[PDB]
């Protein structure tokens, strides 16, 4: 397949900042639930 | 009396994994022939063999209701 | 009919990379959330 | 025993059902319904395919049985041959609606 | 009765863009907003059902 | 089968009209007939206590929860035995 | 302009409360069975209604009044319904194989035998039979109608199709009046589930398909179908003949046969 | 214009977007619940401390990844978006029921959540067998919204059917035959054809759950003469056939892939391809007591299901061998949709070969309710399908889209992927044979070690779905516009251009008789 | 039981199990073959710039991966049908036990001659005598007469569960309303676990089961004192 460059180019900086967010917003949430798993057991 | 009874033997009638029948069965038997056996003036130790069987194969909750149901005229069976 | 062409044929913008990132990090986000607060919930009751 | 009062096609069918059943009665096909027969494909003998814009997709079962199809933008101007192939086909633009 | 059907495909092929739900009249318009607040309303109400089930009442 | 008639020349809209009227139609008054007539309340059976009937694993959504949907005092009796 | 025959569907409102309408019946249920309140199933059937009526309203609407049926369009809907069918047959399909299951093995609890301890079967030969009369003759009776349509007869057609409806509606009152004098109920173990549960179904069929028929009767006095060009119809008379069959195979194997 | 669009619609182009997103979605949460498994299962003890919330989590993770993601991508979304393209039809046969058919799934997928969020959830597993599943051990809403959820996405899967079957069928050109389809669109009929026949059995058999639970009827229920076993029958009668109608697109889906990157104007034995999904198809409905081997079966009926069950191997050897043969000779293009094709194909077989080895019903007695199980369907199942997805959608997504991805990070994607689940998942095999049992939230102290690989394994899977959301966003952030594709001449759904407009193929093709 | 890092089947404790164990040998070659076969092919195929991309007929190449298969599956239905036979054989026992599950425990019935009865439940972790398994221990275990063909009848009191014994190749699940039948025969003495497997429930995976294997001797004292 053949496309044309990027009309909107994503550098490195752009990429881990991407990269960065999406890996924070599955680890975030449900890493807070985890960690107070203890204070929801009992309580 | 022709008895000396280990366990009840394989019977040709249930050769399968479901045993259901095989218990409701001699129970039946048992208790058909135990009510012939008392009213026509006989001896109840002919039904020996049934109630032997039944008892071997039959879960104690089982044939405890079923006395129970017996007892109380809600049987479904014919007795 | 409707816009047609890249970018156009979908429910949500691709207008603005920045904000797509977050419709995107919302959108999978609360899906991936859910269970883990739903157990919490569950944990809560009793 | 019988009698009336059901109307026919002829005297209620309306929209593209009528368009279809009186062009079918002049023996013409505007919907394609119908699948178009082969002529022998050759440069002089080109197979016509009508289209009412300057290009229409064409499909070629290059032998009779074949399971595949082989898939091309036919487009108005010289006629153009199936890559798979080589049967001649020519585009013959416009109209249906008068 | 009377064969009335060729009124009615005049009334449906009405060139006005109007999509075929709505092409009626005003009646399709009145009848589409009832059918459409009973199914938000009460979709809102059941998920409001759904919050009260979700906690014991003990 | 062929059944016992004939026709078959050719099924038609008189032809189908004749076995509604001459057919189905006087079936369905025979055995409307044989209905209301072998009816009569039948002597409803002494209520026993079976386990296997008058089934209550939860009360049902309406009425006090014991009484079947199209409940018939006459015949149908309550876990307990018939009604007043 | 499109050069195919086949039908472009205007954006539609319908696919969407019908699944809310769905939801809300269902939810209506739970909050039924579980929590007393009908709230909910009140708001989900009244939705329901309204998207079936303005759906299928809508349905005529590309038809009749404009045109979108073409040969390729009706050889379509043809499949569908054959296949809705289908689906219908294996949903019963289900509910056959329950009845069979429980009644050629009979557990120890219905005394080992069928129809259980307990049972008393109604008579096959009384109200049953006079059931199977009058589906087997509205079936004759649909068939009149059809070929009268065809025929081009419009009174005959009415004639035909109002007696297949009142024979329909017949049944329907017979077999409410029999799940009213039946001795058993529906919570009388494996016999009254089966029993209940199967014919019930059928019942609730027997009311779609009147109703679809009450809806091509109506449709065909205000003069609607051709007669060429009627698909509402054929589709209800082949609904019908379903509803029919289903009958005789419930009829010999519960009525009949299980008792 | 945007609720007109994305609410109202009526396009079978949209219809499969939004089916798309919404198995994305659901897959995310599958995915959390999977997390969730191994979590607790990851070290010795408890971990969530209440094994009835674990079982809830096991129950939720089965339908949420079979019924929201799996079907709604392959069939819903690939079937919706390829199918009409496949055959140059403008639309579906019917494009306004096709909009219910999706629909339907949001309120099926809330009465699922709902089930979970009132009293303790249905800690049931995805059979919901009875008396676990009755109202005395399973009182409260609970097991009835499960029911209801079910019977909404069975509606809509019907209705896809008919509509799948009736397109298919009648939108066709009018000189194609059935034999001059694409091998995508037969194995969405025939998946079609499955939906249709296996789920109104599945429907009646919950509805018999349903009443027993609320109307005091006693099918499954041995006080009243019912049976627990009359269930499993019927559930399995369905349950077979829909492990079949997984993977079937997927065999499509995997067929297009293959040809495509092989090089090649066609796949290997297109008949052959034909008659086995076919036959795999019809021998699919009369294998289903494999699933009940322990429940106490007469040995005549076991020996019957054990040869029909392996039957299936032979139409399955002809594909497996097909695709190879089509690979033979090919000028191999090593995309990303083309390595997961190849995993696929591997991957597929081992799981399918696990699964020969549990068809001898002498075995399954030691094998049945085992890891062994668990290993045996995460390998065909899971990464067969999941596999057959993520080849498709980075296949298609230009098509989708009009936009490409990023080639390299959709190869790490893979990379990643790949030892994940087989980290996961082969250790399982062992588990299996030495005797741990399926759901449980915990084990005898043995187990230890191959339940701690396989759990670090799927943390490994999870890195891989997070950078595939990053990896679609990059490639929506740069807009890398399609340009040229190549084969368009033997793949006529990439002809009309990426995307292709609202309304395509409002002139016909044009096909030969000849 | 199992031990730390096992990979295969449990040893095998009856003359049934040990056949089990030589047929997935038998079959585990087979599955090995074909996969390793299956990725070699697939190596193949991608290793060679050489290519062939015009129509392959295939009408003949597919005898062969037709025939060969079903040859295959013959190889393994043979002895898989001939193990399930041979199972089922009528063997006529000498005692007869039953076990009723429940959530969560199983009980057991030997009624042959005198009405013996008692309940069995996980011993829990805290409560552990060292040197004990964790979650495998039962407060009363299944005394049975080793070297003795028994008859094992297996039911259900509530949901159903399975009765299983991996060392003596032994799983009937319990179904209440239902006797399930199976055999039992140690070739050992000794102790032999097994875990419910059919999901009950909360406790599931601590309603364990323990058999223990003594001479017909000590086993005959065990029931008269259990009494
Ligand atoms: C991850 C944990 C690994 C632990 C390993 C063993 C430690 C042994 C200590 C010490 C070893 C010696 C002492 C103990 C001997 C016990 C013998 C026994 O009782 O015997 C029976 C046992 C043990 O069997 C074995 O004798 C182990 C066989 C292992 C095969 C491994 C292939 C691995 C490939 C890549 C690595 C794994 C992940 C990817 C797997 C990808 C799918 C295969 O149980 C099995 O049956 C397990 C397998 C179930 C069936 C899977 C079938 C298809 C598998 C692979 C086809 C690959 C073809 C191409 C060739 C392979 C290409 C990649
Ligand atoms: C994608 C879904 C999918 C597919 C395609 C399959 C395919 C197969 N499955 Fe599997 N199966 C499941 C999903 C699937 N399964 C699920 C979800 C369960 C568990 C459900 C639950 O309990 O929750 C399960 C459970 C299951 C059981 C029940 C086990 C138990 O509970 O005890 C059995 C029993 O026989 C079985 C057998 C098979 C077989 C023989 C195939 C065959 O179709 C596979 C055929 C393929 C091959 C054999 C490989 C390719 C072939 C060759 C290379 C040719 C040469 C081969 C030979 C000569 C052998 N499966
Ligand atoms: C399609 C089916 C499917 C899928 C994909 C999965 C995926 C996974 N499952 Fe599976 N699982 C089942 C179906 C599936 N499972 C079923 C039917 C059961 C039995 C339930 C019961 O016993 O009742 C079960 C049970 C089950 C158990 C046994 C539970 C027990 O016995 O107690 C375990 C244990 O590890 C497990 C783990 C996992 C893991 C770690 C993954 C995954 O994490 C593996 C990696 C896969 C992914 C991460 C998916 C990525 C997909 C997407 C995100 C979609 C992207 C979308 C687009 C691009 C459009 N599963
Ligand atoms: C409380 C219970 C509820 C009851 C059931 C519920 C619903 C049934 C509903 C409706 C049907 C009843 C009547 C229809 C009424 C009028 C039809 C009008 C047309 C008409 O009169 O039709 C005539 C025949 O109808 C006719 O005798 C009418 C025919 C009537 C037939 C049945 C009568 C049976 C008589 C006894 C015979 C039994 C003997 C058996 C013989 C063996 C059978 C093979 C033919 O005439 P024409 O000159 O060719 O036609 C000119 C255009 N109309
Ligand atoms: C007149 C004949 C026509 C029958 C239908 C007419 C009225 C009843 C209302 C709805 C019925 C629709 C389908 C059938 C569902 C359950 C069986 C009902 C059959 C019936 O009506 O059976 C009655 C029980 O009513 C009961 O519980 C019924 C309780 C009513 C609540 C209905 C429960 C709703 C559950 C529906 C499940 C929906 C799932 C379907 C999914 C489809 C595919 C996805 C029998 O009466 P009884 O007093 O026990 O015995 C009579 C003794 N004199
Ligand atoms: C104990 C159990 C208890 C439960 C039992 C309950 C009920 C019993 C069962 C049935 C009775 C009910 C109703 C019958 C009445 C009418 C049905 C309508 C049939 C009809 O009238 O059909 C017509 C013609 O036949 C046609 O369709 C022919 C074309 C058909 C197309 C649809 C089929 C496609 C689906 C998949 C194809 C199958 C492939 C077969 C090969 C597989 C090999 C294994 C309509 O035309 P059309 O569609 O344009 O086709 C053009 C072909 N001439
Ligand atoms: C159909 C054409 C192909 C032909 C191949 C044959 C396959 C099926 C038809 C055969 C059905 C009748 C067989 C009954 C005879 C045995 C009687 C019996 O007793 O079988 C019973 C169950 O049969 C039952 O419900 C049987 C219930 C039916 C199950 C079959 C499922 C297929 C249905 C779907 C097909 C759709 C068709 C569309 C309809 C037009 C109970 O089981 P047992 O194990 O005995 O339990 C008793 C124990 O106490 C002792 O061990
Ligand atoms: C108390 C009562 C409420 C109970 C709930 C259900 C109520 C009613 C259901 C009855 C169904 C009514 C359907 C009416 C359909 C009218 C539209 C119609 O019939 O539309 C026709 C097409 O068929 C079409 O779509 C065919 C459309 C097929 C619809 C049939 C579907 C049956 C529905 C069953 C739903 C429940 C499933 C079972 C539950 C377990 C229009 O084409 P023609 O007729 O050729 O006209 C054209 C000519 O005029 C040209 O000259
Ligand atoms: C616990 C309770 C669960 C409740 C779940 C209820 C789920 C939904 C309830 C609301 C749904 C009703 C809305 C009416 C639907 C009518 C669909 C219809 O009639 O669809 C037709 C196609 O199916 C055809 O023909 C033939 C097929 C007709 C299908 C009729 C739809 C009935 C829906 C119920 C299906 C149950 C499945 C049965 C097996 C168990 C028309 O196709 P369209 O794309 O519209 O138009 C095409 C145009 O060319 C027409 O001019
Ligand atoms: C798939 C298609 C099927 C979808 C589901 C079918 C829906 C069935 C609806 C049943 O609804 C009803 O329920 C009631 C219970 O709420 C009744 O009222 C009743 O119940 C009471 C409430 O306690 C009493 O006050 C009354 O006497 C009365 O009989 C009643 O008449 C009836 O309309
Ligand atoms: C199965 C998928 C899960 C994958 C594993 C997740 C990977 C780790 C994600 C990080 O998440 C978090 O990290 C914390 C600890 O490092 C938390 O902070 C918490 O801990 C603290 C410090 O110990 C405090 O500062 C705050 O009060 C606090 O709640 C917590 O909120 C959470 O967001
Ligand atoms: C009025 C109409 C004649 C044609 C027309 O509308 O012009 C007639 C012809 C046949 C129809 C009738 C048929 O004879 C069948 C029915 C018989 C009657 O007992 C009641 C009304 C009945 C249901 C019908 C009502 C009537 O208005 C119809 C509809
Ligand atoms: C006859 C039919 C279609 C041929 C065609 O018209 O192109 C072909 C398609 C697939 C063929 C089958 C498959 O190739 C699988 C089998 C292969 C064996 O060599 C013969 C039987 C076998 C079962 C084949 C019989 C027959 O030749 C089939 C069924
Ligand atoms: Cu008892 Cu699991
Ligand atoms: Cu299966
Ligand atoms: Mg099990
Ligand atoms: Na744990
Ligand atoms: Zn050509």
């Amino acid at each position: 397949i053949t496309a044309k460059p990027a009309k909107t180019p994503t550098s490195p900086k752009e990429q881990a900042i991407g990269l960065s967010v999406t890996f924070l917003s599955f680890l975030l949430p449900a890493g807070w639930v985890l960690y107070h798993l203890d204070n929801y057991k009992k309580s | 009396k022709i008895k000396n009874y280990q366990t009840a033997p394989f019977d040709s009638r249930f050769p399968n994994q479901n045993q259901t029948r095989n218990c409701w069965q001699n129970y039946l038997d048992f208790h058909r022939c135990e009510k012939a056996m008392t009213a026509k003036g006989g001896d109840v130790s002919v039904c020996e063999w049934y109630r032997r069987v039944y008892k071997s194969l039959c879960p104690i909750s089982w044939v405890s209701t079923w006395d129970d149901r017996r007892a109380e005229g809600t049987f479904p069976g014919k007795i | 009919h409707y816009e047609e062409g890249p970018g156009k044929n979908i429910p949500f913008s691709v207008e603005n990379k920045w904000r797509l990132l977050a419709m995107m990090t919302l959108f999978f986000g609360s899906g991936f959330a859910a269970p883990f607060f739903i157990v919490r919930h569950q944990l809560l009751k009793k | 025993a019988s009698g009336g009062g059901v109307p026919t096609d002829e005297e209620q069918a309306t929209g593209l059902e009528r368009e279809v059943m009186l062009a079918a009665r002049k023996g013409q096909d505007p919907y394609n319904i119908l699948a178009p027969k082969a002529t022998s494909g050759t440069k002089e003998d080109p197979n016509l395919v009508p289209s009412i814009t300057n290009k229409r997709i064409v499909g070629c079962i290059c032998e009779e049985d074949n399971s595949t199809v082989i898939w091309f933008w036919l487009h108005k101007g010289e006629a153009q041959r199936c890559p798979s192939c080589g049967t001649h086909y020519k585009l013959v633009p416009h109209q249906l609606a008068h | 009765f009377e064969n009335r059907v060729a009124e009615k495909q005049k009334l449906f092929q009405e060139d006005n863009g109007l999509p075929v739900h709505l092409k009626g009249g005003a009646t399709d318009n009145i009848l589409y907003r009832v059918t459409m607040t009973l199914c938000l309303g009460g979709t809102l109400y059941s998920l409001y059902c759904l919050g009260w089930a979700s906690f014991p009442h003990k | 089968a062929s059944a016992a008639k004939g026709d078959h020349g050719g099924t038609g809209a008189r032809t189908w009209r004749f076995l509604t009227f001459g057919l189905a139609l006087p079936s369905v008054a025979l055995c409307t007939l044989n209905s209301w007539l072998h009816s009569g309340h039948r002597e409803r059976p002494a209520f026993i206590p079976y386990h296997h009937l008058r089934i209550r694993t939860k009360p049902f959504s309406w009425g006090d929860g014991n009484h079947t949907f199209f409940h018939n005092p006459r015949v149908n009796p309550l876990p307990t035995g018939y009604e007043k | 302009h499109q050069t195919h025959a086949y039908h472009m569907v205007n954006p539609s409102p319908w696919p969407l409360t019908g699944a809310l309408s769905a939801l809300l019946m269902t939810s209506g249920l739970t909050m039924w069975f579980h929590f007393n309140s009908m709230t909910l199933l009140m708001i989900g059937l009244t939705t329901n209604m309204l998207t079936m009526y303005q759906w299928w309203r809508d349905v005529i609407r590309e038809s009749t009044f404009q045109g979108h049926h073409t040969p390729a369009v009706q050889k379509g809907l043809r499949y569908g319904m054959i296949l809705f069918i289908i689906s219908e047959v294996l949903f019963f399909t289900g509910f056959f194989w329950a009845f069979y299951h429980s009644s050629l093995a009979p557990t120890p609890e219905l005394g080992g035998c069928w129809p259980p301890t307990g049972i008393h079967p109604l008579n096959p030969l009384e109200v049953p039979l006079l059931n199977t009369s009058v589906l087997l003759a509205s079936g004759v009776s649909i068939t009149w109608a059809h070929h009268s349509l065809m025929e081009g007869d419009r009174k005959h057609m009415l004639q035909a199709l109002f007696i297949t409806i009142t024979l329909g509606v017949y049944f329907t009152l017979l077999q409410a009046s029999e799940y009213y004098e039946a001795p058993f109920t529906i919570s009388d173990g494996v016999y009254g589930s089966t029993f209940f549960v199967a014919t019930g179904f059928h019942g609730l069929h027997v009311i779609i398909g009147s109703t679809f028929l009450i809806v091509c009767f109506f449709r065909q006095l205000k003069f609607h179908f051709t007669s060429n060009h009627h698909f509402g119809f054929e589709a209800a008379a082949w609904y019908w003949h379903f509803v029919d069959v289903v009958w005789l195979f419930l009829y010999v194997s519960i009525y009949w046969w299980g008792s | 214009m945007f609720i007109n669009r994305w609410l109202f619609s009526t396009n079978h182009k949209d219809i499969g977007t939004l089916y798309l997103l919404f198995g994305a979605w659901a897959g995310m949460v599958g995915t959390a619940l999977s997390l969730l498994i191994r979590a607790e299962l990851g070290q010795p003890g408890t971990l969530l401390g209440d094994d009835q919330i674990y079982n809830v989590v096991v129950t939720a993770h089965a339908f949420v990844m079979i019924f929201f993601m799996v079907m709604p991508i392959m069939i819903g979304g690939f079937g919706n978006w390829l199918v009409p393209l496949m055959i140059g039809a403008p639309d579906m046969a019917f494009p306004r029921m096709n909009n219910m058919s999706f629909w339907l799934l949001p309120p099926s997928f809330l009465l699922l959540l709902a089930s979970s969020m009132v009293e303790a959830g249905a800690g049931t597993g995805w059979t919901v067998y009875p008396p676990l599943a009755g109202n005395l051990a399973h009182a409260g809403a609970s097991v009835d919204l499960t029911i209801f959820s079910l019977h909404l996405a069975g509606v809509s899967s019907i209705l896809g059917a008919i509509n799948f079957i009736t397109t298919i069928i009648n939108m066709k050109p009018p000189a194609m035959s059935q034999y001059q389809t694409p091998l995508f669109v037969w194995s969405v009929m025939i998946t079609a054809v499955l939906l249709l026949l296996s789920l109104p059995v599945l429907a009646a058999g919950i509805t018999m759950l349903l009443t027993d639970r609320n109307l005091n009827t006693t099918f499954f229920d041995p006080a009243g003469g019912g049976d627990p076993i009359l269930y499993q029958h019927l559930f399995w009668f369905f349950g077979h056939p829909e492990v079949y109608i997984l993977i079937l697109p997927g065999f499509g889906m995997i067929s297009h892939i293959v040809t495509y990157y092989s090089g090649k104007k066609e796949p290997f034995g297109y008949m052959g391809m034909v008659w086995a999904m076919m036959s795999i198809g019809f021998l699919g409905f009369i294998v289903w007591a494999h699933h009940m081997f322990t429940v106490g079966m007469d040995v005549d009926t076991r020996a019957y299901f054990t040869s029909a069950t392996m039957i299936i191997a032979i139409p399955t050897g002809v594909k497996v061998f097909s695709w190879l043969a089509t690979l033979h000779g090919g000028n191999i293009k090593w995309s990303p949709a083309m390595m997961w094709a190849l995993g696929f194909i591997f991957l597929f077989t081992v799981g399918g070969l696990t699964g020969i080895v549990l068809a001898n019903s002498s075995l399954d007695i030691v094998l049945h309710d085992t890891y062994y199980v668990v290993a045996h369907f995460h390998y065909v199942l899971s990464m067969g399908a999941v596999f057959a997805i993520m080849g498709g959608f980075v296949h298609w997504f230009p098509l989708f889209s009009g936009y490409t991805l990023n080639d390299t990070w959709a190869k790490i994607h893979f990379a990643i992927m790949f030892v994940g689940v087989n980290m996961t998942f082969f250790p399982q095999h062992f588990l299996g044979l030495s005797g741990m049992p399926r759901r449980y939230s915990d084990y005898p102290d043995a187990y230890t070690m191959w339940n701690t690989i396989s759990s670090m394994g799927s943390f490994i899977s999870l890195t891989a779905v997070m950078l595939m959301v990053f990896i679609i966003w990059e490639a929506f952030a740069s807009k890398r516009e399609v340009l040229t594709v190549d084969l368009t001449t033997t793949n006529l759904e990439w002809l009309n251009g990426c995307p292709p407009p609202y309304h395509t193929f409002e002139e016909p093709t044009y096909v030969n008789l000849k | 039981m199992a031990y730390p890092m096992q990979l295969g089947f449990q040893d095998a404790t009856s003359p049934i199990m040990e056949e089990l164990l030589h047929f997935h040998d038998h079959t585990l070659m087979i599955v090995f073959l074909i996969s390793s076969l299956v990725l070699y092919i697939i190596s193949l195929m991608l290793t060679t710039k050489l290519t062939h991309t015009s129509t392959m007929d295939a009408q003949e190449v597919e005898t062969i991966w037709t025939i060969l298969p079903a040859i295959i599956l013959i190889l393994i239905a043979l002895p898989s049908l001939r193990i399930l036979y041979m199972m089922d054989e009528i063997n006529n026992p000498s005692l007869t036990v039953k076990t009723m599950g429940h959530q969560w425990y199983w009980s057991y019935e030997y009624t042959d001659y005198e009405d013996l009865s008692f309940d069995s439940y996980m011993i829990p972790t805290s409560e552990l005598k060292p040197g004990e398994l964790r979650l495998l221990e039962v407060d009363n275990r299944v005394v049975l007469p080793m070297e003795m063909t028994i008859r094992m009848l297996v039911s259900s009191e509530d949901v159903l569960h399975s009765w299983a014994v991996p060392s003596l190749g032994l799983k009937t699940d319990a179904i209440p309303g239902r006797l399930n039948q199976t055999t039992l025969m140690s070739s050992r003495p000794g102790l032999y676990y097994g875990q419910c497997s059919e999901i009950c429930g909360s406790n599931h995976s601590f309603m364990p089961i323990v058999l223990e294997l003594v001479p017909l001797k000590y086993f005959e004292k065990w029931s008269a004192s259990m009494l």
